[PDB]
């Protein structure tokens, strides 16, 4: 079942997530979402609470994954439940408990005894017509042998206890539905005609009458509770019997359309009476309220309190584990938590974020605008579970059984999943507080890996940190900077003492970029693309400063003066990014590079690392620049122009001409795949006349 | 006295003959991936080679008995040279890198119709470095 299960929800995902779903077959009628939900429930907590099983446990996961992408995150939790549920019905022993519904409790009010016994009546009349038809004939006396019977006499004439007979199965078929609740009424119309008011039968051609769509529901449910009060009688009868097990004691969904035939037939013929007579039946319930905005029942929040609270125990654990490597005994009960936690945690939050990305970004902003929507306090405890995950991850590679580049590609897409919703309008302190903690954490944490490489070069604890940092922290930092470049939340979200962290961030990688190691060659990707977020697409200004004094929302200018003396801001864009060249150093420098052209054997890291960063702050500013907009100039944070572009583009192009004679390059393939978006934005009938010499050097 | 890596490279190739599942290769299993190879064998043939190798009998190769004739095998370091050696048939380019270019071509050389563009995109995330050339090192990680 777990693997029919995992193959149904992920061909069928379209079916359930969709609103529309698939075409031709529909969509879910909310009662195969409610099953798919407690199935998802079920599973999780029984995995959660499930001794490690290896096939088991990767057999699991993907069904929980399925079931997740099918589910709609915007699941709307009904808070409807079913009508007694037969769980019990398909119970271990004996497969099948056919317990019909108790109606001895309930009576029959006294208004419906004019339908009874005109549904009495028309029973008697067909049962007549079948047999007389049959060649039965009324006589006085019952004889078999010439099919002579007395009660063909009318119903008037018919004797109490023969009366009695028909009017038996309709109270209790009345009672069953009236103790389940079934509101029937009966309109002015009948009370009107109520009012209004051998023997030859003519009894209703009833077969045209047909019912509602709902009413064929109803049918069906009562349909199944006469078959349940059969089997139950029958079972008692086989009980009686000592043996002889009946083939139609199979339940109801099990049984073939023949064997439902009598008994969907008796369900269509009476409620077809009942709206004959004029009697209205309906639901036996009101529908009290729909609580829609609460985000309580949303789906994705009840899964991300599960997903917040068991990180959380998690992270604890790993303190009870760090407070007891003191000791002698790393064996624990909590081996099985951890094992769950790096088998179906984490890859759990990586496919319901894969398939979620556009759930949790845009709250129904444009994209699929029949719905999508995602809640603002889910989103910034989306940011709290990646702040907590960021800690969580934190000197632990050890304890992690190599999963900790999956918990690096779990928290990178979040990072890309988040969104800014919370900081700009409505965000929860703590949270805030929280995860820029958790950035500024990271600040401190890649500088005193700097300060001890230049304390002690050799290369432990300390050793396998600096590689966690060099392959986690910096590139998820700058994957953070990349989808906030993306989403152009950057100048809003960056704020407040953000910028101080990120000229802190911002010197640590480039004295990161300036040193030489092992290590730095190791993470010459991650520095090359983290300074190129930085230096053509990125959100601030840190080269340009003489015109940033009058960006309104430069950092100075945003808070006063008063504070600024008072904290420990340094009063001078010099002074807090005093490492960083300026725009006029910086491509000065590009520009020596172009005629200076040095071998890679000497100088590498610099012709490795120098245009990306060029390719994203510089085009920040290339749409942002005047170029695009003649109004709102000398507000701008800097001035750049395209022809700066055409300048600093002549000039890559250029030596990368110079590049292909150097071994052609893994690295010059760097820049040439970090520069096809940055082409593609450049204008391209400039790309062409300009291009002649990258086909022939390319086709070499 | 194998590595518990090699058993688990031992489990993927028993199950690449065992497609049903059910940790048996039958003669009629083993004899469609010889006809998939171009091979015709008799099935008096592969009754022959099952028998051999089939210590218990049972006529259907188990893990346990697949493992015996590995060890049978003196293929201690033949993976990784098939590995290289894949390595290097597949850069036909010859740069020690194999790059995008050459993609196209090899996907026709095995047959397989997996779209050009999403071969570009996987080897967007198959270069972890990134190099948009796939080299020895991107090339092992991958496999
Ligand atoms: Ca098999
Ligand atoms: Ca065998
Ligand atoms: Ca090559
Ligand atoms: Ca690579």
């Amino acid at each position: 079942p777990l693997k029919l299960l995992t193959n149904h929800y992920e061909r069928c995902w379209k079916y359930y997530c969709l609103p529309g779903g698939w075409g031709n077959f529909g969509a879910a009628s909310e009662e195969e979402l409610h099953l798919s939900r407690k199935l998802f429930w079920g599973i999780f907590d029984a995995l959660s609470q499930k001794k490690y099983e290896q096939e088991l446990f990767k057999l699991a996961l993907p069904c929980l994954s399925a079931v997740a992408g099918a589910l709609p995150p915007d699941y709307m939790e009904s808070n409807y439940v079913s009508m007694m549920e037969k769980q019990s019905s398909m119970d271990s022993e004996g497969n099948f408990n056919p317990q019909p519904v108790d109606t001895s409790n309930i009576t029959i009010p006294e208004k419906l005894e004019y339908f009874i016994n005109k549904y009495a009546e028309h029973s008697h009349d067909k049962w007549s017509m079948d047999k007389l038809a049959n060649g039965w004939i009324y006589g006085e006396i019952y004889s078999d042998s010439s099919k002579v019977q007395p009660l063909m006499k009318p119903y008037k004439l018919l004797s109490e206890k023969e009366k009695e007979i028909y009017r038996w199965p309709i109270k209790e078929s009345l009672k069953t539905m009236l103790a389940w609740g079934w509101r029937i009424e009966r309109t002015r119309e009948g009370d009107s005609m109520a009012l209004y008011n051998g023997y030859s039968p003519r009894a209703i051609d009833m077969s045209n009458v047909t019912l509602s769509r709902d009413l064929h529901a109803m049918a069906e449910m009562m349909a199944e509770n006469y078959h349940n009060i059969w089997a139950k009688k029958k079972k008692m009868e086989l009980e009686s019997k000592g043996g002889g097990n009946h083939p139609l004691l199979v339940p109801y969904d099990t049984l073939t359309a023949k064997e439902k035939a009598k008994d969907r037939e008796k369900a269509q013929d009476i409620l077809k009476f009942l709206q004959i007579n004029g009697y209205a039946v309906s639901r036996g319930f009101k529908d009290l309220e729909l609580d829609t905005p609460s985000i309580e029942k949303r789906f994705a929040y009840s899964f991300l309190q599960q997903l917040i609270r068991y990180v959380d125990e998690a992270h604890q654990y790993i303190l009870e584990f760090d407070g007891g490597s003191r000791g002698k005994g790393e064996h624990f009960p909590y081996e099985q938590e951890i094992k769950f936690f790096a088998k179906v945690v984490l890859p759990l939050i990586d496919q319901y974020f894969k398939n979620h990305r556009l759930y949790f970004l845009s709250a129904a902003s444009r994209p699929l605008c029949s719905g999508g929507h995602a809640s603002n306090k889910e989103k910034e405890m989306v940011t709290s579970l990646f702040c907590k995950l960021g800690v969580l991850v934190r000197h632990r590679i050890s304890l992690f059984g190599n999963d900790a580049t999956s918990i690096v590609n779990c928290l990178h897409i979040l990072g890309q999943t988040l969104d800014a919703r919370t900081v700009m309008k409505t965000g929860l302190e703590s949270v805030k507080s929280a995860l820029r903690a958790f950035l500024d954490n990271a600040a401190e944490d890649l500088e005193k890996t700097m300060e001890n490489l230049k304390q002690g070069q050799f290369t432990k604890g300390v050793t396998q940190i600096i590689n966690y940092t060099t392959v986690a922290l910096l590139p998820m930092l700058s994957s953070l900077f990349e989808h906030i470049g993306q989403h152009q939340f950057g100048e809003d979200l960056i704020l407040e003492d953000v910028q101080v962290s990120c000229y802190r961030i911002l010197t640590s990688l480039y004295a990161l970029g300036t040193s030489k190691s092992i290590y730095v060659e190791r993470q010459r990707s991650a520095l090359g693309e983290c300074l190129a977020a930085f230096a053509g697409a990125f959100p601030v200004a840190f080269l340009e400063t003489h015109l940033d004094k009058h960006n309104i929302y430069s950092i100075y200018n945003t808070k006063s003066s008063r504070e600024r003396a008072a904290l420990s801001l340094p009063t001078n864009v010099e002074d807090v990014c005093p490492n960083i060249p300026s725009l006029e150093k910086l491509m000065e420098e590009i520009v020596e590079l172009a005629e200076s052209g040095i071998r890679y054997t000497q100088m590498p890291h610099v012709m490795e690392v120098i245009l990306p960063m060029l390719c994203s702050y510089m085009s920040r500013w290339w749409e942002h620049g005047p170029e695009n907009n003649p109004e709102r100039a000398e507000m701008c944070c800097t001035a750049l122009n395209s022809e700066h572009m055409n300048t600093l583009l002549g000039n890559i192009l250029k030596i990368i001409y110079n590049n292909l004679g150097i071994d052609e390059g893994a690295w010059m393939k760097r820049l040439a795949v970090f520069s096809q978006p940055i082409i593609n934005k450049v204008k391209p009938q400039l790309l062409k006349t300009h291009f002649l010499p990258l086909m022939e050097k390319l086709k070499k | 006295q194998l590595t518990e890596e090699q058993i688990a490279e031992f489990k993927e190739a028993f199950s690449l003959f065992d497609k049903d599942g059910d940790g048996t290769i039958t003669t009629k299993e083993l004899g469609t991936v010889m006809r998939s190879l171009g091979q015709n064998p008799t099935e008096a043939e592969l009754q022959d080679m099952i028998n051999e190798v089939d210590a218990d009998g049972n006529g259907t190769i188990d893990f346990p008995e697949f493992l015996t004739m590995m060890a049978r095998k003196m293929k201690d370091t033949d993976s990784e040279e098939e590995i290289r050696e894949a390595f290097r048939v597949f850069d036909k380019d010859g740069n020690g890198y194999i790059s995008a270019a050459e993609l196209r071509h090899v996907m026709t050389n095995l047959g397989e119709k997996l779209t050009d563009e999403e071969v570009d995109e996987m080897i967007r995330e198959a270069d972890i470095d990134g190099d948009g050339q796939v080299n020895y090192e991107e090339f092992v990680q991958m496999m």
